[PDB]
């Protein structure tokens, strides 16, 4: 029933290695069966129920099952289990390329599309034919048999090869060994950090470990040692991996009509074509220009200052060593934001207990606590999800919020569970998983704000997992264009930057006192700073992205050298490749970095245009906003949604707004 | 597949 919880979370993380690979097989049989079956009607014989809700219905089966096999290696304390699971999912990629690549499904797809009576299926149905018949030109069905066969395994190498890359980055183990005169500036931080001989700390390369020293560390050497070795992960082992990876995109895009790989993935964009994001990009970053260049001289005063006050050596210019540490104490001097002080107000549970009622609140919703709940480690809490107004159960998302070892090491949302329609009839229940890495409680757990806004960030998709109802899986949940998925997220950081917000957000951990008022106004003030540099490197980050798949024989390094310099005016240090580290590029990011300043105009057209506008805790409008943006997910393209939602097309006033500018 |  759509009404209980009982029985409708089908997970279980108790799978050994054994059973894993065991299951992985299993489900390549009964998946399988389908497809043949499918295969195995003649072409008259195809209709509505033997071949379009036979494939809905087993897509669902799949990847339902496979979220069991393939998620254990991002969350799995044992070892051998995260590499089962790995493994596991380097064999289900290869098995969904053989399925995807069947031409017998695609001739009967195609078949079912001309003799069906299309008005009489509902409109959802008529996607799931248009996208199918969509996918299978672009896996090259209508190609010849030998050419298919080439693109089959450039596509098993390709997947193989963007599962090695992020591996290698997440299984990376590098370290560093300073003194405490080398640590200088940096909080009593030096206290939970792991001693060696000659009375010498250890410094990975994690985010909670290198940014606290580029940002706060003084003495220029430590940041320059540590910039080195952050932009020289896994060097050797990714550039052999980019080498083969970006020329295979180009053949295959070549071979399936395409002039560079760039172009066959913004077709499935709401961009539409490279055009449109090269304009938006080259037209964005010349209004950025200025801002680029009066906070480049304000940050090379001050370290002129800073090398004069210490009587270091000042070089005169920003190394990309001095960036963040710059940029730091720009925000102190013009702002009065001390992050280390401003994250005492930010206790762990303050932050989720002040974030899931803002969004209890705003989308009319209603969370409660699973007690004694399975779940993959002690600390990671389940959640149920209702209507409120009608007591409907949406879905469930689990908070894995603490690091261990052998965790995904970033911030990300997963899809568990697709809030789509099953055989039965009934609607299953949503599961998604928000995965980041805040410090664990004897101290608590405190937030900077950033971490608040990254936990408001990706809790925007757990809503849009779970908020999202569809008929058929492949729509479900998240499942909408890569540069519009974006959107649900970075709306909700705003919520992060409003002063009434935040003082529901905040609270002092030991007095319980509020933040006080001047310095709540100094921090949605302090939303400007250093945004020229910090758009500016997006930008770079976004050009390197399409130029890397627009034609390859660059050399990935020299390419991202080019646009540090031209675009952001700080250059890229020699024996870097920070695109080896980059790993957006192997995670389906692909050409679509672009994605995020690309979503990010419409998240900011929405929250001007209707939520500021109308006060940002109106239930009316977030019920709007969840009715024509997240419940559809990816039934709908993107620029209809937000047709729906702002009754026109979108502009970037508002985002404009939101930088300055004009 | 997976949504940083
Ligand atoms: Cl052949
Ligand atoms: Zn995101």
């Amino acid at each position: 029933s759509s009404y209980t919880v009982a029985g409708r979370n089908v997970l279980r993380w108790d799978l050994s290695p054994e059973q894993i690979k065991t299951r992985t097989e299993e489900l390549i049989v009964q998946t399988k069966q389908v497809y043949d079956a499918v295969g195995m009607l003649g072409i008259e014989e195809v209709t509505y129920e033997n071949c379009l809700q036979a494939l809905a219905d087993v897509e669902v089966k799949y990847i339902v099952e496979r979220t069991m096999l393939d998620f254990p290696q991002h969350v799995s304390s044992d070892k051998e289990v995260r590499a089962a699971s790995t493994e596991a999912d380097k064999r289900l990629s290869r098995f969904d390329i053989e399925m995807s690549m069947r031409g017998d499904i695609f001739e009967r797809i195609v078949h079912l599309q001309e003799t069906c009576d299309l008005g009489k299926i509902k409109p959802e149905a008529r996607r799931y034919l248009e996208k199918s018949i969509k996918m299978g030109k672009r896996n090259g069905l209508h190609l010849p048999e030998q050419v298919q066969n080439e693109i089959k395994s450039m596509k098993k190498r390709m997947s193989e090869l963007c599962i090695d890359f992020n591996k290698n980055l997440n299984e990376d183990d590098t370290f560093l060994v300073f003194s405490k005169a080398e640590l200088g500036a940096l909080p009593d931080f030096i206290d939970s950090l792991e001693k060696t001989d000659d009375d010498k700390y250890k410094i990975t390369l994690k985010y909670p470990h290198y940014f606290p020293v580029m940002k706060k560390c003084c003495i220029p050497e430590t940041r320059r040692r540590m910039e080195m070795a952050f932009n020289t992960r896994c060097k050797e082992e990714n550039t052999i991996i980019l080498q083969q990876l970006l020329p295979l995109r180009t053949k295959v895009a070549k071979l399936l009509g395409y002039s560079t790989h760039a172009d066959f993935v913004l077709e499935m964009n709401t961009a539409k074509s490279t055009s449109r994001v090269t304009a938006f990009l080259d037209d964005l970053s010349q209004k950025l220009k200025p801002l680029g260049e009066a906070e480049r001289e304000f940050i090379l005063n001050l370290k002129k200052k800073e090398c004069k006050d210490r009587g270091f050596e000042y070089d005169g210019k920003i190394n990309a060593w001095d960036l963040y540490y710059y940029m730091t104490q720009t925000e102190e001097l013009k702002y009065s934001i001390d992050q280390e002080f401003l994250k005492e107000y930010f206790p762990i549970e303050v932050v989720t207990e002040g974030l899931l009622n803002t969004y209890q609140e705003l989308l009319g919703l209603s969370f409660e606590q699973m007690t004694d709940a399975h779940v993959w480690n002690k600390s990671v809490t389940l959640y149920t999800v209702k209507d409120k107004a009608t007591g409907e159960v949406l879905g469930q998302f689990y908070l894995d919020l603490y690091p261990r070892e052998g965790k995904y090491n970033h911030a990300a949302c997963f899809g568990l569970q697709p809030g789509c329609l099953l055989p039965d009839g009934s609607r299953m229940m949503a599961v998604a998983a928000l995965v980041v890495n805040f410090s664990q409680p004897g101290r608590p757990s405190l937030l900077r704000h950033d971490e608040v806004r990254t936990y408001f960030h990706q809790f925007g998709h757990v809503m849009h997992q779970i908020c999202a109802q569809t008929d058929f899986a492949r729509f479900s949940g998240t499942n909408v264009e890569t540069d519009f998925v974006e959107v649900p997220s970075q709306m909700l950081e705003n919520w992060v930057w409003d002063v009434d917000s935040l003082r529901r957000l905040s609270k002092h951990y030991k007095d319980g006192s509020p933040i006080a008022d001047d310095l709540l106004e100094k921090l949605v003030a302090s939303r400007l700073v250093n945004t020229g540099l910090l758009t500016l490197r997006q930008i770079v980050l976004s050009k390197v992205d399409q130029s890397l798949h627009t034609n390859t024989s660059l050399d990935a390094a020299s390419e991202y050298a080019k646009y540090c310099s031209e675009i952001l005016g700080v250059a890229a240090t020699p024996g870097t490749n920070m695109p080896a580290t980059f790993g957006h590029l192997a995670g389906g990011y692909d050409g679509q970095y672009y994605g995020y300043l690309w979503s990010e105009v419409f998240s900011m057209d929405m929250f001007y245009s209707c939520f500021k506008k109308e006060g940002i805790m109106n239930p009316e409008v977030g019920m709007k906003y969840r009715n024509l943006i997240l419940k559809p997910g990816g039934s709908l393209d993107g620029m209809d949604m937000l047709h729906n939602f702002l009754k026109r097309e979108p502009n970037q006033k508002a985002f404009l707004m939101s930088r300055g500018l004009h | 597949p997976r949504r940083p």
